[PDB]
């Protein structure tokens, strides 16, 4: 389990944060921002002890920081750090991971 | 004209942009006289929509106070919320603000506004094509005037520092 | 566990993509696209790397990437890597395999 | 497990078939087909590999393929193979088996 | 576990207490009390014994007292010790920890 | 408390209206010398008050249908500057 | 697991009783019964013998009779002995323990 | 079909009555030549049709309004007893 700036997730969790916005097109036409939605590719920031859940010995949570993953669309905890949203999900949850 | 009310006739100048919407909170009233609320260089807010949360009505209020001016918030209307953080901020220390709504009735509000914004000097608020977020709003982005004074069911603006060419090209546009 | 374009599936998911969409009938008539639903017959094109709810040691993905298999009618989530979508679905949820 | 026409089960399964639909009574009536609802004597076609869920070693699927069972009710899988309909169902669902 | 004044959680729970209400903005403003909902971020104030759910021997709390968490949004229950509210969460419910 | 031991108190609402009765209400406070409570702008939460706090009267007496204050110390320049104000 | 009058708790249950009603103030006020809910601190007055859920041997009740505890809020049976109404909780539903 | 390749095919409604549309259905099908569908008596499922069980007309016009069929196909003899049956 690795930490961020003073906080550190609890024996499931995975602080990450989205992406940018994608204002513009591919081309050439720029779109506003209630549409959109919010981006559902991220990036892990921080990342929990561990699945302590598991039978006697804990569980290391999988997903390390620095990858980009395909983020679930509901599951999610908004916390703010220095008035930084970033989503807490759970290990369970993350969809894919952008290996490469 | 309008049916008068003396024995005299009467010839007033209505001057300035002035418009029969009154001060809502009567907690504004700094003039000591008929229910005034009387401002000098004040800034300006200019909001399409309403004014609902604290987080959208706190920035402006944050840059009115470190300017140190009063303020004009002419929007849509007023939380309660927003209006509670104001009347707490005005009966105690008393950041010099001041509440009106909207005066144009329908889709003239939106021109009226307009204008307002480009005769005091500034961006409405609360756009659909652009959208201006309230959020992130600057000190070149307030409506800025000479004097405002407000009664209760009037308000009048002065000196809007809004682009004289500008304003000259708005005019040109509602002429033609 | 597979990847494929930069993704990866998580523990338990397998995705896949569906066949054609079945324009023409077999014999002289050709269907609209409004009908005839999402083809159900689907090839898989990368797999997780496994069930770790398997006490202990985890437990690995059987259907490999390269099968034919037959969806299930709800079971996953859309998914898009270059603008192309593809279905995630969970092990467990895929119904058949079409081995030949 | 044991497979059909390009096709085989996962880990729980049984794709089986019902019989004919007893259009005819048995002394010199017939019936229409909108009643008699769905003939729930069926026989097992294919069987799947065996139940995975069991811990560590899987467990076989106990009803054998070419065997006359009372299906169960309401739970089971319509796919179609050849354009001939099977019903695929759980190995928890079978109801009887008609043994002879 | 770790008791406080004449009080001690049992097995699982967590006494913690908000932070301030934080009245004022940052730079000069001031905001009400019925905005501002409740402050997230707390203190661990006392500390259950420990999960006693754990099979054979029971799994101690983690959450160590004196710790800066992130609270949950919904569960928790007020309790009173000479007329200060503190809340009682789960373990299992706390958010993060403000590590440093 | 009344029936028994009786600590002397009474009830009575307000006069009834909206601008016009918390104009009354907040008239009635600077008159007795005191602070209106259930505010909007400060609102004065009941459950933190102070013995300043009280509107201070020497008399009282109430009917069925009307009652009566009659020496509210309310801070006479304070009371002045109010009805300066509705005067004006 | 010790009894009361005639009477003892099953496996997991502790019987106890709210302390007195609070009627009058701290200071100088007295409030009525309609009021003042019902006092959530209570003292346990007989034990069950123990959880027997537990794997094999059977889990002892941990709260000891004899001590004041916080009270959860809806759980709890309302059971007479005497005409004197005793709550029956849940080993598990016990808030706090009033240690000192 | 018909935007694309050119399959030749139309479509309109029935006569549009209660029963008399059901019993000029059964008279259509027999003059032409062929097997109602949709029947309650005997089911006649679409899904299985057969190449003699079409009605076949030597011309169709339809107009926006109307429609006429014309040589249909259907037994004479039996459209004969037919017309016997409504005769009588």
């Amino acid at each position: 389990g690795q930490a961020f700036r003073k906080f550190l997730p609890l024996f499931d969790r995975v602080l990450v944060e989205r992406s940018a916005a994608e204002t513009v097109t591919k081309g050439g036409i720029m779109l506003p921002e209630k549409s959109q939605g919010k981006v559902l590719q991220a990036t892990v920031v921080a990342v929990g002890s561990g699945s302590k859940g598991k039978g006697g010995e804990i569980q290391p949570v999988s997903v390390k920081v620095g990858d980009k993953v395909l983020l679930p669309e509901y599951g999610g905890t908004k916390v703010v750090l220095d008035d930084k949203d970033y989503f807490l999900f759970r290990d369970g949850d993350i969809l894919g991971k952008y290996v490469d | 004209v309008k049916d008068g009310k003396t024995l005299n006739d009467e010839l007033e100048i209505i001057e300035g942009m002035k418009f029969d919407r009154g001060y809502i909170s009567p907690y504004f009233i700094n003039t000591s006289k008929g229910q005034k609320c009387e401002f000098q260089d004040a800034y300006v807010l200019l909001s399409e929509k309403k004014i609902s949360s604290i987080q959208s009505i706190v920035p402006a209020l944050e840059i009115a106070n470190a300017h140190r001016k009063p303020l004009v918030i002419i929007a849509e209307d007023v939380d309660g919320e927003a209006l509670s953080t104001l009347v707490l901020n005005r009966l105690k220390v008393g950041l010099q603000v001041v509440a009106v709504k909207a005066p144009g009735f329908g889709d003239n509000r939106k021109n009226q506004l307009k204008d307002m914004a480009i005769a005091t000097g500034g961006a409405v608020f609360g756009e659909e094509g652009l959208t201006l977020n309230l959020e992130d709003v600057q000190p070149h982005d307030l409506g800025k005037v000479g004097e405002v004074i407000v009664t209760k069911d009037d308000a009048m603006l002065l000196k809007g520092k809004g682009d004289k060419a500008q304003i000259e090209k708005r005019i040109q546009e509602i002429i033609e």
